[PDB]
RNA sequence: AUGUGGAUUAAUUCGAUGCAACGCGAAGAACCUUACCUGGGUUUGACAUGCACAGGACGCCGGCAGAGAUGUCGGUUCCCUUGUGGCCUGUGUGCAGGUGGUGCAUGGCUGUCGUCAGCUCGUGUCGUGAGAUGUUGGGUUAAGUCCCGCAACGAGCGCAACCCUUGUCUCAUGUUGCCAGCACGUUAUGGUGGGGACUCGUGAGAGACUGCCGGGGUCAACUCGGAGGAAGGUGGGGAUGACGUCAAGUCAUCAUGCCCCUUAUGUCCAGGGCUUCACACAUGCUACAAUGGCCGGUACAAAGGGCUGCGAUGCCGUGAGGUGGAGCGAAUCCUUUCAAAGCCGGUCUCAGUUCGGAUCGGGGUCUGCAACUCGACCCCGUGAAGUCGGAGUCGCUAGUAAUCGCAGAUCAGCAACGCU
């Protein structure tokens, strides 16, 4: 079977990319009852746009961790990786698009001497 | 003023 | 802005006769005379009270606000009068220089 | 079957590893069933301070007293094997929960 | 950047329209992370314009942008006892950007009871050539005319 | 405040003093150090002296002063203006 | 800080072990329900007759040797300064400077 | 405050602890016990130099090892000193006292002991060049002694200014983690006031 | 709301003073704390430890006096083997104690210029000598990083790297966690047997090195474009603070050289204050509204903490909370199967309002011996100033800023909007 993974700032989701319809399952619901946000829909669908394979591969996945945006990014990453596993030849037009890079923009440690990461207090010269 | 009733509520 | 010079008289631990206050306010008016840009004058009158001292009994820190650049004059002497006058003359150098570079 | 669950605690992974190996060797002697060192997560107790006295709170220093942990589920409790396992002496950075 | 600049961010295309100035628009009207609120405001306003004009709002939007987008602006400098303003040409990137900034910040102080309406009416007004955005752009050109004298600086 | 179920704080020392005074059925000036005692209407004729960190102040009790602590009527801080 | 108040904190802990064990707690067990003699208990008054040092409220967790009475750490029974120094000398179980 | 303890900075990486156990609830107790132990050690013996104090705990027993280059001055030849200390251990509640004394090989390659010898020389009556320089040479003549530093402070010969000047030879890479280091400190008697001492010894590097 | 200055004040403990003091010492001032003030008692003392001498009890349990300190009666009137030991009763004796002063006598410890790239030595020559050269000149560098040169050859502390964390991947891996293929409960549900399959958690380890393609370059450094790769050119963030200055700060974290006290500057106590207020300053929070307020319905996170502690199931109370205790020394249970901003729906229609919440009068809850001075929370009523803010000024280059919420510790309970 097919089983692969994606991750974006504490947004893990496993993916079963079935060869069926474009019917999406997200823990017992669909891409419009979960994620009522067309931008997230676009991010999730753009690999299907890229290979022109909308309504060719069903999905079964589990929501875990992160929020909506991290979940969407990890999802499309995992879908891209599943497509590489189905066939490599689409790869050189994907890293071309960067639908494969695991977004290394994670949170910064809140530091001391501050109010948070970088916003210092109001520096008076008094 | 109603202290007879204050110390019926307070006992 | 003439009484707007925010006087701040103060001494951590000194016998402060209230005619020193007259001295301080007058010597600070003296520079109100030729700088009309003044908001704040935080001032101290400090005393190290060490035994067998190193020639420097009293101490003073002075800082002043101007429109942007702040001024800083520190001094040290045996008593109140040299302290006042010396910090005054250092401020005078600062402020002559500041109003020479202002234009 | 009958089960026995040993939960180990310590501060040094080197010691928890060495002791786990020695213990599982002793279990292996009498043919008693081993599950092995199933890794639990770690604890991270943290206690922030200030470095210096009387002021300078902006300067700080952090510390972290972790506690590594391991579960070793042992089965087939032959009481001879129990008599073997109960009485091993180990490094002192380890404490054990035989239950 | 004493050592050198760095790249610009790769704007996305719109899922609905096919234009990245619209994602630029939502990201310039955004306030306190409510990107989806910006999105729904903008889409509602543009569809209000659609029912106002019977056509796509994007064309009238870019026409308003053609009205309010300068290619010349000011850039000051302190010189010889009296600070001088100077005309400087403006590349199209910052032209569009500052135009949109004008557009939003002079939209906010209108009286349509609601941002979506204020914004939509401002866009229509600028397509027509009436908005305070256009007014300020004309003031900018007025200033450049008053200070053509300082172009030989070439800076 | 001192909730209902607990009952008030009427401390035992001056409780004993007032038991003495009302068993004798005569009322005299009394000196006490207890701001923290709340009031019963048993004290209305009684007279208390109470401390201000510095000295005492004899003060007479009244009906409507109940529900209060005596330190409400002992001034702690002198302030005279500037 | 002062040997006097260090001794006094110790002594208050001992008085606690005497009386707050049972004689300053069973009266709370009296005073919790609705079936109490609070109507006529005066267990409140007998508690007032017990000392003030009955309570742990009058305690103060001082550092076990130095007695810096503020900046206490209950994981160690020590103050921030000695804690620095001895963690810093490597004299504590599994204690080290950290990162994350 | 510039420079942290190299021991405390490399503690979990290169160097190691000096009081090993595990404990969840007896922790405060073990700490007050251990401070009382080290205090009574210093108070029970001072003619000799304790390099370290280290050993551990279990369900019942409370063991110690301890380092000093001159145990002959310390321990009861017949058992006097060790018995007084086992009694001190009974008093402060050890009750199973495996006081297993040990001694070092190279006392000159020990930071704490070199600093204690130096401070002894200072508190005797003595000046600074020959003591300092001769400790430096005594260390550097040995094989693993690949570097050294000394940072004395106090009022040498040369009335009242708190002067401090250092001496060194070899390598002292204190921002380098593969390095092994030994730190050495002292703070005790002298006529005018206190004298303080810090010492660094360098002993190869470590790859593991 | 906090912290200072200033004046009151009986006492408003003490220190902190530009950058580097002023949500500082405070990671918890109702008493305690607390060093301060009134009054009381006390004085080899609240505390140790050493002497000789008288002792066989010390104490401990209940009472009355008492603001308590403290004082007074009844009960226990020890075990060593007789030499006198544990103990204290006292006698004084060595004394013990000091938050009494000097951080400009000091150690330590720290902040700082500054995480800015420099600071120095040996031998060597030059110079009468102070001293210089080396470390200057050309290129390049995150940079005294490196190269081409020469009276300099080299070298050490430094910068960089070995550390952790995050970022991809392989091997092993199966509970307290995944649970696909399976089976069985089916309303609360991975709930239970069952599979290590994806996660996963913890451990070991390859992987990034201008390593490679090409163009420039003393052909040297070095840089400009490419491939792959997850990341590309000190991947990012931390930690790490050269010599040293600032007589920086700290004799109150501690320890300490000197001088002062000792019938009291010590010491045991109850009350009060450190929360005062005609004002000024500095740091922040919620507001000045429609990107909004109100009501209703629905979804996904990580992280930590928990025993004489955490606490729900059922119900009552408007709700603070209230008896009750399952279950947990804990990926199990409490931590809702861990939230809020957000999505959807309805009303409000630009206003001193369904803004805003202060201030104040009520009535109650909880922790504590104790809520007046001087605590938090809840309900009711109260409904103020305030309509985006002057000169000038602070912060921020990427998951950063801006915003919503949560958690922890110090904590009996709280000023926690603070801190991490």
């Amino acid at each position: 079977p097919i089983q692969t993974v994606g991750r974006r700032k504490e947004a893990v989701v496993r993916v079963r990319l079935v060869p069926g319809t474009g019917q999406f399952n997200l823990d017992g619901r669909t891409l419009e009852n979960y994620f009522p946000n067309k931008v997230h829909q676009q991010l999730i669908k753009a690999p299907l746009v890229t290979v022109d394979r909308v309504d060719q591969f069903d999905i079964y996945a589990h929501l875990d961790g992160g929020g909506p945006s991290g979940q969407a990014g990890a999802l499309r990453l995992a879908i891209a990786r599943a497509l590489i596993l189905v066939q490599p030849e689409d790869r050189p037009a994907l890293k071309k698009a960067g639908f494969l890079t695991r977004d290394p923009r994670a949170i910064e440690r809140k530091k001391y001497g501050l109010k948070k990461a970088r916003k210092a207090p109001q520096y008076s010269k008094r | 003023g109603q202290v007879e009733k204050f110390r019926r509520r307070y006992g | 802005e003439r009484p707007h010079a925010e006087v701040v008289v103060k001494g951590r631990n000194v016998e402060v006769p209230d005619h020193f206050r007259t001295y301080v306010s007058e010597k600070l008016s003296r520079l109100e005379r030729f700088d009309k840009t003044i908001y704040l004058f935080d001032v101290e009158l400090d005393h190290e009270r060490n035994r067998r001292q190193r020639k420097n009994c009293q101490h003073v820190e002075i800082t002043a606000r101007g429109r942007g650049p702040v001024v800083r004059g520190e001094a040290c002497a045996d008593s109140f009068y040299t302290a006042f006058e010396s910090a005054v003359q250092k401020l005078e150098g600062r402020l002559r220089r500041a109003k020479d570079r202002r234009k | 079957g009958q089960k026995i669950r040993i939960r180990l605690k310590a501060y040094d992974h080197e010691a928890i590893d060495a002791s786990a190996r020695k213990i599982v060797e002793t279990v292996t002697r009498t043919g008693a069933s081993v599950v092995g060192p199933v890794p639990l997560p770690t604890e991270k107790n943290v206690y922030c301070v200030i470095r210096s006295p009387h002021k300078y709170k902006d300067s700080r220093e952090h510390f972290e007293m972790r506690t590594h942990k391991r579960l070793i589920d042992i089965l087939d409790p032959t009481p001879k094997t129990v008599d073997a396992l109960m009485r091993i002496d180990l490094p002192a950075s380890v404490d054990v929960n035989i239950q | 950047p004493r050592k050198g600049p760095a790249p610009k961010r790769p704007l996305v295309n719109d899922p609905v329209y096919g234009s990245q100035l619209v994602t630029q628009l939502v990201n310039k009207v955004l306030l306190e992370g409510k990107k989806s609120l910006a999105e729904r405001i903008v889409y509602g306003a543009l569809e209000q314009a659609r029912e106002k004009t019977g056509t796509d709002p994007v064309v009238t939007l870019k026409r308003a942008l053609d009205n309010v987008k300068p290619a010349l602006e000011v850039r000051s400098r302190r010189v010889g006892g009296a600070t001088y303003q100077v005309p400087v040409e403006v590349r199209p990137d910052r032209s569009t950007t500052l135009a949109l900034r004008w557009l939003v910040n002079f939209s906010r102080q209108r009286r349509e009871k609601t941002m979506v309406e204020r914004l939509a009416n401002e866009i229509l007004d600028a397509s027509n050539g009436l908005g305070a955005s256009v007014k300020r752009r004309e003031d900018t050109h007025k200033m450049a005319e008053a200070n053509r004298a300082f172009a030989h600086y070439r800076w | 405040p001192r909730s209902l179920k607990k009952g008030p704080f009427v401390d035992d020392h001056l409780l004993k003093k007032v038991d003495v005074q009302n068993e004798k059925n005569t009322k005299q000036v009394i000196k006490t150090w207890s701001r923290r005692s709340t009031i019963i209407p048993d004290f209305i004729g009684h007279t208390f002296a109470v401390h201000d960190g510095r000295k005492h102040v004899p003060v007479f009790v009244t009906e409507a002063m109940v529900g209060h602590k005596l330190g409400e009527f002992a001034p702690t801080r002198t302030f005279k203006g500037h | 800080a002062k040997k006097s108040k260090i001794v006094k904190n110790e002594q208050r802990r001992e008085l606690v072990q005497r009386y707050a064990e049972r004689r300053a707690e069973l009266k709370r067990t009296i005073r919790d329900p609705a079936s109490s003699p609070e109507r006529r208990a005066a267990a409140v008054s007998a508690l007032q007759r017990l000392p003030r040092d009955s309570s742990p409220v009058r305690l103060r967790n001082r550092d076990v040797v130095d007695g810096r009475p503020r900046g206490h750490l209950r994981k160690f029974g020590l103050s921030r300064v000695r804690v620095r120094e001895m963690a810093h000398r490597g004299e504590l179980p599994g204690v080290r400077k950290a990162s994350w | 405050g510039q420079k942290i303890n190299p021991h405390g900075f490399r503690l979990g990486i290169t160097t190691e602890w000096k009081s090993r156990w595990y404990a969840d609830k007896q922790y405060k107790d073990y700490v007050k016990e251990d401070v009382a132990i080290r205090k009574l050690l210093a108070t029970g013996l001072e003619r000799a130099g304790i390099a370290d104090v280290e050993i551990e705990r279990t369900r019942d027993r409370v063991r110690v090892d301890i380092h000093t280059a001159r145990p002959g001055i310390v321990i009861g030849r017949r058992g006097t000193e060790a018995d007084r200390i086992r009694a001190d251990l009974e008093k402060l509640t050890g009750k199973q006292v495996q006081l297993n004394i040990l001694e070092v090989k190279n006392p000159e390659s020990q930071a704490q002991l070199v600093a204690q010898g130096v401070a002894e020389q200072l508190s005797n009556r003595v000046a600074f060049r020959r003591a300092m320089r001769k400790a430096i040479q005594s260390a550097m003549r040995q094989p693993n002694v690949k570097g050294i530093r000394v940072q004395c402070s106090g009022r040498l010969g040369g009335a009242e200014m708190s002067r401090s000047e250092f001496y060194r030879e070899g390598r002292v890479p204190l921002h380098t983690l593969r390095a092994d280091i030994d730190y050495g400190l002292y703070e005790a008697k002298t006529t005018f006031g206190r004298i303080g001492v810090k010492v660094w010894i360098y002993k190869g590097d470590i790859v593991g």
